[PDB]
RNA sequence: CGAUGUCGGCUCAUCACAUCCUGGGGCUGAAGUAGGUCCCAAGGGUAUGGCUGUUCGCCAUUUAAAGUGGUACGCGAGCUGGGUUUAGAACGUCGUGAGACAGUUCGGUCCCUAUCUGCCGUGGGCGCUGGAGAACUGAGGGGGGCUGCUCCUAGUACGAGAGGACCGGAGUGGACGCAUCACUGGUGUUCGGGUUGUCAUGCCAAUGGCACUGCCCGGUAGCUAAAUGCGGAAGAGAUAAGUGCUGAAAGCAUCUAAGCACGAAACUUGCCCCGAGAUGAGUUCUCCCUGACCCUUUAAGGGUCCUGAAGGAACGUUGAAGACGACGACGUUGAUAGGCCGGGUGUGUAAGCGCAGCGAUGCGUUGAGCUAACCGGUACUAAUGAACCGUGAGGCUUAACCU
RNA sequence: AAUUCCUUGUCGGGUAAGUUCCGACCUGCACGAAUGGCGUAAUGAUGGCCAGGCUGUCUCCACCCGAGACUCAGUGAAAU
RNA sequence: ACACAGGUGGUCAGGUAGAGAAUACCAAGGCGCUUGAGAGAACUCGGGUGAAGGAACUAGGCAAAAUGGUGCCGUAACUUC
RNA sequence: AGGACCGAACCGACUAAUGUUGAAAAAUUAGCGGAUGACUUGUGGCUGGGGGUGAAAGGCCAAUCAAACCGGGAGAUAGCU
C-alpha cells in the first residue's frame, strides 16, 4: 500500500500491565489529503501526491497555490509523493486517515536525522584514536594515514574522512505499531525513529517482513 | 561489565577470597560480562583449607555486577562489589556448598537454579 | 507538547504516597516464576527520588546480607504493587550517595517527626 | 607545504572572482525627516521610523 | 554542537562576561540608555530585564536579591524608587535595541539599549 | 641525527 | 649520492587468490559425529594477553576462524623512536698504540603555514532555448552482505555399543553498523546549596570579588554511551564446480554435438542513500507577463519612452540548520527571538521576624526561597512603508491535425 | 655476569602465561686480583624487575571550560 | 638586529592567616601587557569531570591521578652503631 | 657540630608537553636537584693560539674551535664540479 506523512512529538514510554515498559516513539499523523494522482497516461507510473498541515494563506507562493486549489485541498505543508504498488486507487481530495496502519503490524519510518555538522573522522566513522600519552605529538584525533604510497600515488575515492555529518534522511526500518490512536490522530511506534522534535516521518509499512 | 583483569569477589565458599577474569568467554572480541555470562577465573587469595588452591585457572559465573541488571520495566540493580561463584572448568556445576550474599532472579536457568536454590536471596 | 503530557496523564497511576530521600520503606514488586506470579518485598531506604511525571523513579538502598543492594523503581510501573513509608528521614540532602560511601553506625539517620 | 612552480596570472584572477564586493542593493528613505539610512538602521540625524529617539 | 543552547561565550570567561554584565546593566540603569555591540545588548537585554522584574517587588529580601545582582546601592536605589513604579503597568520588554552604525575602529555592529520611556 | 641513511 | 628518511609499534587501509571460517560439490581405507583430499567460490569476517625493540616464535586462554601474499618488506610534509646507525662512557676480545668489533650495556634535538593532482564535505557562476515555484521518473554511483549457542524434529536415521546427524523451523547471543535520548548513566565553569582564607559593601546581619569553577555536593536542557530500538535476509534471474534427462556422430554406450531441467554467501536485482551538469541536461502539475514607436549593413539587430508580472535576492528576528555560504521558520493579516505569566524540573526549609539557650546554634513562619537551555500561553520590545533584480507571449525547418 | 657467541643454556621462584628480573650449576667463545678481585650500611633527577594505592594510560572515548583555527574591518610576511 | 615571554648587582619591605622573604587575599603604589568585533565546526594547545574496570596502554606506570600539615602512639631486615 | 635533613631567595638543568619561517639562533609551562658550602655573586686584575685553561667533554677561549679572529703571502693549489 501506500504510507502517510506525519510529525514528530517526542518520545515516550507505554507500561503494559505484565510489566514491560516499552519505549515509543509519539508521531501524530495527522489527515493526509490526495492533491495529485499521477498516473500511467501523463507520467509512465503510477503514485500519489499527498499534503499535511497547513501553512499560512500569505506563505503559499502562486504556483503552489494554483496547484492546490486545483483540485479541492487546502495548502500545506510541503507535497509528498507514494509509489502505489499495483491495484489500488485513491481519488483526487481524498484525505487519508491513520487505520492504514490499524490494518498492519510493522512499519518503516523515513526522516531527516538530526545535523551534528563537521563532524571529524572519530565521530562520523568511528576511527580509533591515537595513543593520547607516549609521546604523541599535535596527532590525537587525527585521522592517521590516507594512502599508501608510489603506486596508488593518490587517495581512493570513497576515502573515510572528515565532513558533514547528520541532516541526511535515513530510513529505520522493521518497526512494531504499538498503538493507532485515530481519535487524536496518534501512531506510536516501538523504537527511535530519525530526527528532531518536529521534522516531519514518512511512515510506511515494513517491506523487509 | 567484568572484562580481562577485573578482580572478583566470590560468592561461594569454595576456598577463593579474591580472584580475577582472565578471559569472557562465548564469541570473539567480546568485551563484557554480565549476570548470565560465564568467564575463565584464575585465583589469586584463598583460604588455607579450601578446595581450590591459589594460582589455578577454572571458570566462574558473575552473580553480582556493579554495573547491575535492567529488568524490563526499566528498573536497575546495582549491587556493590562485583561476584562471581566459582564452576568447574569442564563440569560447568559449582565447587561451593553455599553460597554468600544475594544473587539475581535473570540467573535462573537450570545450572544456575541449581547455584540459587542455596542462595539466600534471588 | 500537550500529547506527550496527555498521554503521560493517561499512564500514571492516581495513588503514589509522599516520600522523600530518607524515608525507610517498603517498596512490594511482582515478580513471576513461569504461571505463578508472586510478590516480594524490599525494605531500604530512598536515597535519590527523579521526578519527572511519568518518567518519575526511586533508589532505594538496602543492606542485606553482607552486602549491600541498591535499586531503582520506576515510580508509575505496574511492577511494583505497594510503596509504604515505614520510617521517615531527616537529611537536608536530596541525593544521598553518601551512604553509598558509608557502611555501619555511619550510615544510620534521624528521624523526621515533622 | 610550498609550491611546485608558480601559478599564473590566470589562476590568480580566477581565485579572485569570488573575492568581489557585494553593494548594497538601496538604502531607505525616512518618512519624516527623508535622510537615507540602512534598513533597520537609526539615521545619522537620530531619526528612526518616523521617530527621533537621540539628540 | 550548540543545539538547544542558549547564552553568548562573546570571548570573556564566566567571571569576565558576569563581572562585564554587571557593569553594563549599571550602566544601563544609571544613564537610561547606553550604546555597545549588538550582541552585548542582546545579551544585556537578557540580564536587565530580570532586574526590572525583581524592581516591581518592594521588600528587603528583594533589594537584598538586587543588591547581589548589581552590587551598587544607587543602582538598586534608582530600581526601586523610578523603574519599580515606572514599569509598574509593562509586562515584559523594558528594554529597545537600535542599531546605529558601525564602530569606527573596528568595524563592529554598534546599537543603542535604552528604556522604553524616553 | 636519526634520519641519516647510514 | 647539487639527499628517494630505514626496522618495529600505532592510526588508516586497499587489492590478488595459491581460501583460514562461512557457502556448493566429487572421491574416500566416507556407517554416524568428526576427519582426509581435491574442485568452484574473494560477499563478509578473520583474537586478547605474558616475554622480547622485535617482525617471527614460544606460551596462556579463547574463536566459527585466528589465511597467504602485493601495495617504496603500504603508511614518519600522519604519530612514536624501543632497535639500529653520530658525538659521552664501560665490559669482553684484538692491537705496542691511536683505535676497532653483524659482540654486548647505559644515555642521546624526528623540521615544514599545502600551490597542483587526489580525497572528504560545501558553495558561487553559467547552461539546460520565455521566466518562475514545486513534485518526481531514473541513466548511473555508493552503502549493506559476518556468525555462534540452545531447543524442536529426535535421542529418530545410522551404529555391537559408546555415541549420534542430513533437510526444515523457532528463540537468544557475540562482533559490526544506523538512529535516538523514553529509560540507566556521564557531562552540565550559564541552576541551587555547603564550606576554608582574605578583601570590600560604614558596621551587625546579609551578600559579592579572588584563591584551578577556591575546594566540594546534587543537577535542567542539549550532547552522548556503557543505555535503547533497528538491520544483514527471505524471494527472483543467469551461472561456476558438480549432478542429471532424452540423444546421435560411433546400430551400443554417452550430461552435449541439436534440445531441456537443476545447481553457491560470488554475478544482476530485491533493502537503504545520493542521483537530469544523465550537455543524451528528462517527465508532470501550477503560476506569470496580451505596449507604443524610431534607426541602419531590415538582422535571432540596435535604440527611446512607459510598465514591471509571477518569483527571487537583500534587510531584520532567528532555528535540536550551520566554519562561511547553504538549508528551514517568521516579518505585525505576526508566536521568529527576548521579556513577562503559569507550570514543570533542580537544589534543600532563603531573607527578615518571633521563641529556646550562656553561646555556637535549633525550631516556627516553610518543602520555603531561588530556579539556565524545558513546557503551554501572551505582541510588552525588536522583526518599517518600502527600494533592488527579474519583463512586455518567447527562433528556424519538417511532420500530423484543425479552423 | 655492564663480560656468555651458541642461547630464550639447564634447574628453581614470581606469572594463567616471564627472551627481562631473582637464586643456583659451571660447559669462563673470551672473569680474575691497585688498568685492582669479592662483599658492603648509607646515599643516587642512576640501570633492571615485582607488589599495594592511585588513576582517561587503556578497553573506549564522552561532555564541558578558555586560547587559536572560522567570518568581518585594519596592517600584512615567508620558504619556494 | 625588534617597543623581543630571555639576561642583569645593592638598598626598603605594611596588614590578615601562616613557622616563614613560601602561599592566598589586600594597603601604599603601579598597571590591564598597542589590533579588535562576532561566531561557538573539524583539529591542535592549556585545563575540569567521568559510569563499570583499574596498567588490560606502552620500549617503559612516560604523562596524569593519588600522597602531602601539626601533635601523640608505633616502627622490620640489615648496619660502618 | 655537619661538603647533615626539609624548604624560599639564589645557582643549576632531570622529565614531559608546547614551541620547530619561535615571544627566544636554546626559551616557556608544570613538576625537578643543590640550597653553610669542593657554595654563589658584584667589581677589578692575570693566563692568548700548537698557546691558554680544563673536578677531562677534545670541553671552553666574544652565537666561531681536533687548533680562535683579523690582515697579509694569495688571483695558494685543485688530474674535480
Amino acid at each position: 500500500m501506500i504510507g502517510l506523512v506525519g510529525k514528530k512529538v517526542g518520545m515516550t514510554r507505554i507500561f503494559t500491565e505484565d510489566g514491560v515498559s516499552i519505549p515509543v516513539t509519539v508521531i501524530e499523523v495527522e489527515a493526509n489529503r490526495v492533491t495529485q494522482v499521477k498516473d500511467l497516461a501523463n507520467d509512465g507510473y503510477r503514485a500519489i501526491q499527498v499534503t499535511t498541515g497547513a501553512k499560512k494563506a500569505n506563505r503559499v507562493t502562486k504556483p503552489e497555490a494554483g496547484h492546490f486549489a486545483k483540485a479541492g485541498v487546502e495548502a500545506g505543508r510541503g507535497l509528498w509523493e507514494f509509489r502505489l504498488a499495483e491495484g489500488e486507487e485513491f481519488t483526487v481530495g481524498q484525505s487519508i486517515s491513520v487505520e492504514l496502519f490499524a490494518d498492519v503490524k510493522k512499519v518503516d519510518v523515513t526522516g531527516t536525522s538530526k545535523g551534528k555538522g563537521f563532524a571529524g573522522t572519530v565521530k562520523r566513522w568511528n576511527f580509533r584514536t591515537q595513543d593520547a600519552t607516549h609521546g604523541n605529538s599535535l596527532s590525537h584525533r587525527v585521522p592517521g594515514s590516507i594512502g599508501q604510497n608510489q603506486t596508488p600515488g593518490k587517495v581512493f575515492k570513497g576515502k573515510k574522512m572528515a565532513g558533514q555529518m547528520g541532516n541526511e534522511r535515513v530510513t529505520v526500518q522493521s518497526l512494531d505499531v504499538v498503538r493507532v490512536d485515530a481519535e487524536r490522530n496518534l501512531l506510536l511506534v516501538k523504537g527511535a525513529v530519525p530526527g528532531a522534535t518536529g521534522s516531519d516521518l514518512i511512515v510506511k509499512p515494513a517491506v523487509k517482513a | 561489565m567484568i572484562q580481562e583483569q577485573t578482580m572478583l569477589n566470590v560468592a561461594d565458599n569454595s576456598g577463593a577470597r579474591r580472584v580475577m577474569c582472565i578471559k569472557v568467554l562465548g564469541g570473539s572480541h567480546r568485551r563484557y560480562a554480565g549476570v548470565g555470562d560465564i568467564i575463565k577465573i584464575t585465583i589469586k587469595e584463598a583460604i588455607p583449607r579450601g578446595k581450590v588452591k591459589k594460582g589455578d585457572v577454572l571458570k566462574a559465573v558473575v552473580v553480582r555486577t556493579k554495573k547491575g541488571v535492567r529488568r524490563p520495566d526499566g528498573s536497575v540493580i546495582r549491587f556493590d562489589g562485583n561476584a562471581c561463584v566459582l564452576l568447574n572448568n569442564n563440569s560447568e556445576q559449582p565447587i561451593g556448598t553455599r553460597i554468600f550474599g544475594p544473587v539475581t532472579r535473570e540467573l535462573r536457568s537450570e545450572k544456575f537454579m541449581k547455584i540459587i536454590s542455596l542462595a539466600p536471596e534471588v | 507538547s500537550n500529547i506527550i503530557k496527555q498521554l503521560e496523564q493517561e499512564q500514571m497511576k492516581q495513588d503514589v504516597p509522599s516520600f522523600r530521600p530518607g524515608d525507610t520503606v517498603e517498596v512490594k514488586v511482582w515478580v513471576v516464576e513461569g504461571s505463578k506470579k508472586r510478590l516480594q518485598a524490599f525494605e531500604g531506604v530512598v536515597i535519590a527520588i527523579r521526578n519527572r511525571g511519568l518518567h518519575s523513579a526511586f533508589t532505594v538502598r538496602k543492606i542485606s546480607n553482607g552486602e549491600g543492594v541498591e535499586r531503582v523503581f520506576q515510580t508509575h510501573s505496574p511492577v511494583v504493587d505497594s510503596i509504604s513509608v515505614k520510617r521517615r528521614g531527616a537529611v537536608r540532602k536530596a541525593k544521598l550517595y553518601y551512604l553509598r560511601e558509608r557502611t555501619g553506625k555511619a550510615a544510620r539517620i534521624k528521624e523526621r517527626l515533622n | 607545504a610550498v609550491q611546485q612552480n608558480k601559478p599564473t596570472r590566470s589562476k590568480r584572477g580566477m581565485r579572485r572572482s569570488h573575492d568581489a564586493l557585494t553593494a548594497v542593493t538601496s538604502l531607505s528613505v525616512d518618512k519624516t525627516s527623508g535622510e537615507k539610512h540602512l534598513r533597520h538602521h537609526i539615521t545619522a540625524d537620530g531619526y528612526y521610523r518616523g521617530r527621533k529617539v537621540i539628540a | 554542537m550548540r543545539h538547544r543552547k542558549s547564552g553568548r561565550q562573546l570571548n570573556r570567561n564566566s567571571s569576565h562576561r558576569q563581572a562585564m554584565f554587571r557593569n553594563m546593566a549599571g550602566s544601563l540603569v544609571r544613564h537610561e540608555i547606553i550604546k555597545t555591540t549588538l550582541p552585548k545588548a542582546k545579551e544585556l537585554r537578557r540580564v536587565v530585564e530580570p532586574l526590572i522584574t525583581l524592581a516591581k517587588t518592594d521588600s528587603v529580601a528583594n533589594r537584598r536579591l538586587a543588591f547581589a545582582r548589581t552590587r551598587d546601592n544607587e543602582i538598586v536605589a534608582k530600581l526601586f524608587n523610578e523603574l519599580g513604579p515606572r514599569f509598574a503597568s509593562r509586562a515584559g520588554g523594558y528594554t529597545r535595541i537600535l542599531k546605529c552604525g558601525f564602530r569606527a575602529g573596528d568595524n563592529a555592529p554598534m546599537a543603542y539599549i535604552e528604556l522604553v520611556d524616553r | 641525527t636519526h634520519s641519516m641513511r647510514l
